[PDB]
């Protein structure tokens, strides 16, 4: 719209804008690996870079964004996959990465272009996957490129299922199965069933609540210490008295 | 090839040394190759063990000391000029000409593998692993061993040569202008802008077969007769130019009847105070200024329109690659974004009566979950 | 930004899965396995029986842990230890009388 590179953001129902600053192509360097050493399960989504604003300035660290943008955050991370392959736009050409490691660089002339909205001359193949064995032995996840709109909504629906299963576990408790078992037994016994069930449910409630109370007390370090000191004193008293009566038993 | 079996043993490397493996720790045995259930009509495959499909793999790898599985797969292969290498439908490369061999003319082709890694066989007979039936006619078979798999194909002699360039587009209307010591070409038909040096290319020095020249003349005449014969005139003979990116452009300048008469009256006044339009086309400044303004405005209108359409199309491409690619190619295709570029392949059709849908979307093993779309067989 | 956050959430679930699928004994079994493999033939001859007895130890601890989680299981041991403490302190005080005179 403006006819130059600009940065834009949506502040609700209106847009905010500012100007971007250019950096020369020879002042940028790309790193050879996308793997994170401190946490083995994670990898970077896009390559890491180092650059300078001026030919003699200090180095700045970042991550390669879309369409030659240099991001300063290093926050695009994903879980590592198998069979990974990517081409990233870089200074009027492309850089090729495979299995989270660098390999070589290409010119924009090395790849064919779909130069019109319609063109039928493409000579495709019927692809056949050469799947890695780790997918079967170690249950590792197979790469699938960038997410599309259908894939994004498929994953959102999978995450809300996992949270729902967690909610069921924290809302419910182990006594529910016991109460259900007791209730199913008493309802089948009619009037006598209710006459006995009403008192049985009361005493069982008294037991589980009493156990919960003493269990809760031990959550406090002083509570845990008090019971620990009591049993330690009991052990000392027991072995002393046992050894003492053994003397009497001896003579 | 003889029976459809493998030896149940293999060589592997660990701790920088070679070691021998054995299927379930047992002795060398002929294992039968079985068809893969999920393989398409074309691009067939066979395996010796069911663990790739059966759920038993969750415990099998902890049940035996070692496993060995033999694989056989059919795949498409492609090679492009100069035919020094090829690719397989798996995404792998092979650094050898598909036309190479020990026969006449084949042995001089490009190769990057040692002499022991290649072997040729004459009078070979194929046998389908599915039907167990042998072929009716012999072929010449090439065999090559790559560090991760062996590959084989039927040999044939190198095919004849063809014209160096092929027609890409016939453009009914294309404006030309001069700027910064270079020519610039533009049209509404294609969003690309070609840039070229001012010197004309000597096509006759290379197109001795007239395979480019003849086709160009015929196309320009068809277009002229269809749209321009009643309203414009040809200024001069065709011209040839090599544009940046490796394109060859054949051009034919025109003048509208309404503009041509301005050159005529100027020439009549010039003759009165004292026809090859090619001599006059850029001499009368007072005529060219209105033209530069008028045509400059047309070129800018097309440029702004291309930017608008490309911007919408490139965003839709990210949301649904399959729909966008299928519309451009004119057939059903599968597509995927490998970062900043797109990968593609063909889909295979299935008849409507060979499909069955199930009656329920509920999952029995976990009561809280349901399928998003129906299950089929 | 939407797809960046979706990939960040599926990384967190993978880390949670890794923690619940694995268990504290895996590190012990790995340490033992590395020692017995390095020890050779004698290492295999000992390792095959060691894994059996260690299996007995961990399964016994799990066996009581599965009982201790039940309210009646927790109560039963609670009453037993309380009775044991009462018996111990009573007997200790009793022998203290004898020790005195």
């Amino acid at each position: 719209t403006v006819g130059r590179r600009v940065s834009a953001r949506m502040l609700g129902d209106v847009m905010a804008v500012s100007t971007c600053v250019p950096v020369a192509a020879d002042n940028v360097i790309v790193q050879n690996s996308m793997r994170i050493s401190s946490r083995p399960g994670a990898c970077y989504s896009r390559p890491l870079v180092s650059f300078r604003y001026e030919d003699q300035g200090p180095l700045v660290e970042g991550q390669l964004g879309e369409n030659n943008e240099l991001r300063l955050t290093r926050d695009a991370i994903e879980p590592c996959t198998v069979g990974h392959r990517r081409y990233f736009t870089f200074g009027g050409g492309y850089v090729y990465f495979e299995e989270y490691a660098y390999s070589h660089q290409l010119s924009r002339a090395d790849i064919t272009t779909v130069s019109t909205f319609i063109d039928l001359n493409i000579t495709m193949l019927e692809d056949h996957e050469f799947v890695p064995l780790e997918v079967y032995t170690r249950h590792e996840i197979k790469d699938s490129g960038l997410l599309d709109y259908t894939e994004v909504q498929r994953r959102v629906q999978l995450h809300d299922l996992r949270f729902a299963d967690i909610d069921t576990v924290i809302h419910a408790d182990a006594n529910a199965a016991m109460f259900a078992g007791l209730g199913a037994f008493f309802e089948g016994m009619g009037d006598l069933g209710r006459a006995v069930g009403k008192v049985v449910m009361g005493i069982v409630g008294g037991v589980v609540s009493a156990v919960s109370g003493v269990s809760s007390f031990m959550s406090n370090p002083f509570g845990a210490l008090a019971v620990g000191l009591l049993v330690l004193a009991g052990l000392a008293a027991a072995f002393f008295a046992f050894r003492y009566v053994m003397r009497l038993q001896s003579n | 090839n003889a029976k459809g079996v493998c030896r149940s043993t293999a060589k592997y490397v660990r701790n920088n040394l070679e070691t021998t493996a054995f299927h379930r720790d047992d002795h060398e045995t002929d294992m039968e190759l079985k068809p893969a259930n999920a393989a398409t009509r074309t691009s067939r495959g066979w395996h010796t063990t069911d663990l790739k499909y059966n759920p038993s793999r969750v415990e099998a790898f902890h049940r035996y000391g070692t496993t060995v599985n033999c694989i056989v797969e059919e795949v498409d292969a492609r090679s492009v000029y100069p035919y020094d290498e090829f690719v397989l439908a798996t995404g792998d490369f092979v650094y050898m000409s598909p036309f190479y061999g020990y026969r006449e003319g084949s042995h001089t082709e490009h190769t990057s593998y040692a002499a022991d890694r290649f072997k040729q066989v004459d009078g070979f007979y194929a046998r389908d692993l599915t039907t167990k039936a042998r072929a009716t006619a012999p072929t010449t078979r090439n065999l090559l061993t790559t560090p991760k798999f062996t590959v084989a194909w039927d040999w044939v002699p190198k095919r004849p040569s063809v014209c160096t360039m092929t027609k890409w587009q016939e453009v009914d209307e294309m404006l030309r202008s001069e700027y910064g010591g270079s020519f610039r070409f533009s049209s509404d038909a294609i969003c690309t802008t070609f840039t070229t040096n001012l010197t004309e290319y000597p096509l006759s020095r290379v197109d001795l077969g007239d395979c480019i020249g003849k086709d160009a003349r015929d196309a320009m005449d068809r277009i002229f007769a269809r749209r321009y014969n009643a309203t414009h005139i040809k200024v001069g003979q065709p011209q040839y130019y090599l544009a940046n990116g490796g394109f060859l452009i054949a051009y034919q300048p025109l003048l509208s009847n309404t503009l041509a008469e301005l050159y005529v009256r100027e020439h009549l006044r010039e003759q009165s105070r004292k026809i090859e339009f090619a001599r006059l086309q850029f001499t009368y400044n007072h005529i060219q200024r209105p033209v530069n303004d008028m045509l400059g405005r047309v070129a800018i209108a097309w440029c702004e329109l291309c930017n608008h359409e490309l911007t919408l199309w490139n965003e839709a491409r990210k949301l649904n690659p399959n729909a966008i690619a299928s519309v451009t190619v004119g057939r059903r295709v599968s597509a995927r974004m490998l970062g900043d570029v797109m990968a593609v392949s063909t889909c295979v059709p299935v008849a409507a009566d060979n499909v069955i849908v199930q009656n329920s979307m509920r999952i029995s093993s976990r009561p809280g979950a349901c399928y998003s779309r129906p299950l089929v067989s």
